[PDB]
């Protein structure tokens, strides 16, 4: 038995967002639920303990509610500092130990920005090393969610693809990187390769070809 | 190995 | 103030063992239980075990019994977690947390607080390797350096020995199937200066003591 | 003075053709046959063919029939040798020689005299590539750096930014089958100083604008 | 049908040295042998034509002899300037063209003979992680400066993947050379041990490394 | 091709010819 | 969490004495000294004294010797500061702070942390008095209620029993020479709705148990 | 011996501001300087201890420097949360106790200048009938929070009987103030009209009320 | 009351000690 | 490792103020105290500043120390001619479990206007080449305040092995002179197209080039 | 007066050991720690170790563990430092300093004071050797003599037996890695006078009883 | 060895603690 919690949640600054946490008779039904703020580069911070109690340093914005096997964390008046990961925690009698929710990544919503895509063909040095890597660089998009596809003469390519998770940028936009590893024979065997970046239902494509 | 409540388990550990 | 300091990151081969520490300060060490949890990348936190530092008695989760040992040193006010027979599935961030326990008067549970900063333990069969650096060439123009096939993290990248900072953007690395990391760094440069000005990226990989200076130029 | 001046060095890609010239002076060009031979590095000289500068008749070895053309230009007193479908096996020093022929009075053969200075023709599909540097780990301890798979020459190697010069021996590079170069540089150091002193080789490859610093330590 | 000629020869200054040139009835037995001096960075110099005739300006020290399909060059009273490559040349009827000897490196001994010191390095862990393997055999401090390198894999000679440099004159007027054995990591890990054997003046110095 | 001796090959090349059966060839041509 | 909770505000007549508490939680009470400081309005903080809860020894500034007593209760983990012979100059915010002390290994001083939220002690000869409420009348129009001559703080003001909240703005009160407080609250209303709608301000002064309901209307 | 510290400091968001602290041989020269952020209506927060060290929760933006009897707190990349009061603190050997600076009120200028809205209420008939009279001058929606208030009786200045509040923050992050003029009913009826003059950033706003028929 | 440095005052408070320079002086005094 | 970084040189006219920086990390300066020393030629180091700002009796008040986090600085006000010396910072490093020292700073009190260095470069002599040796002689003279850095270029590729440079010495006209020697084999000299000696002074480089001929 | 008197200069061969003394006076020797540091010419100061003159406990830097011993002699109030297995890299000025320690009242650190005058320790295998003099050939002409590979110092250079003094500039010698010294002396002369007047440098090296006269002329 | 601050190292040396 584990704690079920929505994967993601988002809202504009100043609004109220609620994060659910689902349990069973053995963890939430009989025991208390505790809420934690988990910043990307910090130790988790206790927000609510004993299902509704907040520590001294927790502002009035954070509140907790409990109903049987279900619990909820309400955040009112969102601020930029509130963009973090929130997970619920409860003791489980069957495990005789703590169980945790999957966590809900909360992003406080600037306007949408289409991604900028740059595609680099393998360098002559790498080809002379009997290796080939296509480098697809995705920058300045918002919110941080991208789908990456690779095309060889318009046919899809799945193997040899490694895509990074999105990362925060200095201008508070997001960046991603996708690499397509292949042999020099594969690189020279096709007319061109393409990187297709899908963001909010809109696609941007770049194409490179062997030089001769 | 036996289902014990959170308060009961905490008391047993800390004596 | 009550602080839990935790040891630095670890890289271990499969089958080896790791011992992560948790130093406590700001409170009576023997009056609060210590919890050990882990979080694998893209996974929920997994409770491992917990100990009473006053008397040293420790209990463990079922999934980890026989592989984890939680101990403590009262003189150093430190709690230790040792995980044995490491595999690739044991790569995770390991954290220790203080159990504030129950208030006797109110019956309230006070939560797990505070938390250690965590320890990233990477279990990989790969061995230390310096990177290979390849130039990346295409109003304006973009030039880059491909830092490929290195292990472990991190790599620092700078341009013209730190003189060039505007337009520099270094992406986080990817972990490919070979077990090696690869990242890219690019700079946006005016098209006119392409050919006249020179752009040299400086790569530093401390774990392998590797320093690479590679100039990037259009093909 | 009977002199045969020969054209300058050539660098070409496999599958191409090269035309080497041999301009004669100090004697009658049309009255002495011209021989074209070649010598691959580390191999015996290989006769290719021979022409009559007046007649223009040219004959070739069976190893080169249909691939090489030897021609004459009496006005410029120059013999030409064009070799087609070049391969890496055709990389060699190409030489022209005058055939002094037979003295009809004595029946003596006067030898091949004089010789051209030679023309180095290099055939490779390799392009500019930065080196791959690897540490080489083992009284006196022997350790160094392997500078592998770079093109073209030269590469310069120093230790501790030139501070360490005693016991340093940098070997000449090798030409592998891939067309790339590789050399090694090893330094002889005392065993006692290994614990307290570190050794970093400074690999500098100007043609690719590559600088690599690598620390080599006992395995 | 080619000309066979010893790889090297050496003697102290003021001595006499003989260089052999063996052929068959098609080249030496039926025609005349010609002898050439080949200084580094210089064109071949005609020493002997018509098997014994030397041009004016060639010292009388150089003398030619012929017997059937064999011929010889004799150098009396060696001087330091005599150190060079010497090759024989003869017309071959079957080939319908010139054939040349492999040359002989004549060294005028300026130092007592020195045995080569050999250091053998296994492939680095980084290189193995790079899916490459290289064995480095470094030879130094040998004189007159001609060695032959052989690679043994479990006492079985291996020739593929072997690249050896021609010896080069080092600072102390001795000679150095290097031999590289390129392999896949699987081949390195499979075998028990590898040996580099360097032969100099009929004496072999060997070094052995293990995959560990 | 048929094997030919060195003198015969030199004569064939320098006289423009297997029909062979101080002073150069151009000199003896003027003499004869 | 490290917390210092501190008692509520006090109003005292001149010549009386006040006893402010400071409850400590989150740390060993007897292993860190407690400091007491005060800040008068428009004045810098003035250090008063300090105590070691482990052994009970207390020391005081020269300006306060003979008037201040700092004590502690180990069982309650509470520190007390009592100030005697109060005058108008003793009106101030009184604060307690934990002295984290020196780190032995580094020799570093760790600062005063944390701090109590403070206790406002007002020393005034004035006595408790309920307010007098007067209507305030002159595109849009502004109507208000004058809450005058009350003591002490605070006064809560609401409009139409909380129904009217848009356009409501209650200024902070002033302290006039009589020793009494006075504030105003106004609401912005459309001019057309003034004739039909009625606007009643609700004033509540707990210290005197006074509740006044006054409607504001244009003057005739 | 006390700690001298500038009364006020201000800058736009994202800039760097430095706050000085001046002491003597007995307090700063021999002992360490500690810096505190005092938020409006909150307990002081430790920012710098031992002259340059920051607690766990204090960001890298706050930094401290010390040179003899002088010290300084540097705040880089100002944010709206940085608008507070900052004071230095040090032990004094002569006092055998702590001494504190006067405090520097740091305001981050996060909005353009806004002229105050002024409304002036004449005394109600109820108050006059109680033998009292109070003019109520209400000042709202100005920024930054600093106003000068003057009172006029038939265009002549009035100084006595004036009580002005300190500016206070409003929900829209602007400032509000109020000034009261207490007087007798005879004084109110003796003059043709009274005026409230509010000066803000060199610009004045005036309102006038008169006795009613 | 004499003037005492901050470290001396804190030590006198927490330890429970004004009457009193080197390492050997402490050993002799103690 | 963990060392202290300090500028190579500093200079100002008499009567001015000059600052010398000392950068470290949390292991040495951020966690301990910075000490400053004056090192006259032929004299033992003189303690100027201890505990980051305290100066001993007998050290003039011109010398003042400041510290901020992992950085610290030394300030000398009203320069006198006797202030010309080497100044280095010293701090305990926790990781090294011992003292670490700055590289020092040469403080020059300008008595003459700054002079660019004149450079003369000699190729190896024919006699030396016949001796199986090659030496490039780079002679630097008539520069002030008297601190240079020499770089050797071989076909625009820097070369460091075989380079020996002397510390500058005060010559007759109170300017400074120095010399740098590049030792080589005759084969290395004959292979390259040309060699350059580059002398950097006050951020400006003077180079001379010679050819094998 | 608090004084630290330090022993005289030392010259030793590589592989030997040197023992430097530091005699204290004017204070209580047993109540203040002693530090040993060194400074190589043109290099940063290097901390070596430190001892308690009463306890006798001594601790050393990791760069010097097992090679240096610091000792005490309370009767003579002298601290001793012996460094073994000397190399040319150990050539430096060795200094002792008194550690004033911490003021326990204020918590202040009182600094390292005073300092010893220093001890110059020279380590080289070089012996007496006469110089090798080479001419330095190029409206003012620059020519001179290269005085190379001599030991020890000093060497005296004059031009035309001292007749020519204007335009003469003799640079200080350098100490190369071989342990030998080398300097240069350049004279600025008119271009017109080169044809009719000759310039001979007078190299005099008294330690080897060597006098060398060399004429330098344009190449 | 483990890193120890300057005051800690001085006290151990000048009082005999490890």
């Amino acid at each position: 038995l584990t704690l079920t919690q929505p994967a993601s949640a988002s809202a504009t600054p100043g609004q109220r967002v609620t994060i659910s946490c689902s349990g069973s008779s053995s963890n939430i039904g009989g025991n208390t639920v505790n809420w934690y703020q988990h910043l990307p580069g910090a130790a988790p911070k206790l927000l609510i303990h004993n299902n509704d109690l907040r520590p001294s340093g927790v502002p009035d914005r954070f509140s907790g509610s409990k109903s049987g096997t279900s619990a909820s964390l309400a955040v009112s008046g969102l601020q930029s500092e509130d963009e973090a990961d929130y997970f619920c925690a409860a003791w489980d009698d069957g495990l005789n130990g703590w169980v945790f929710g999957g966590g809900t990544k909360l992003t406080v919503l600037q306007p949408k920005a289409a991604p900028s895509v740059t595609l680099f063909p393998p360098s002559s040095e790498e080809l002379q090393a009997n290796k080939a890597t296509l480098v697809c660089l995705i920058s300045d998009f918002y919110p941080g969610a991208v789908t990456v596809a690779w095309k060889a003469d318009s046919s899809p390519v799945k193997a040899g693809v490694e895509t990074t998770t999105p990362s925060k940028q200095s201008n508070n936009k997001y960046a991603a990187s996708s690499y397509l590893s292949l042999t020099p024979e594969q690189w020279k065997s096709h007319k061109s390769y393409s990187c297709q970046v899908t963001h909010e239902g809109s696609t941007v494509e770049k194409t490179v070809a062997p030089t001769e | 190995e036996v289902a014990t409540p959170h308060r009961a388990a905490w008391l047993a550990m800390m004596l």
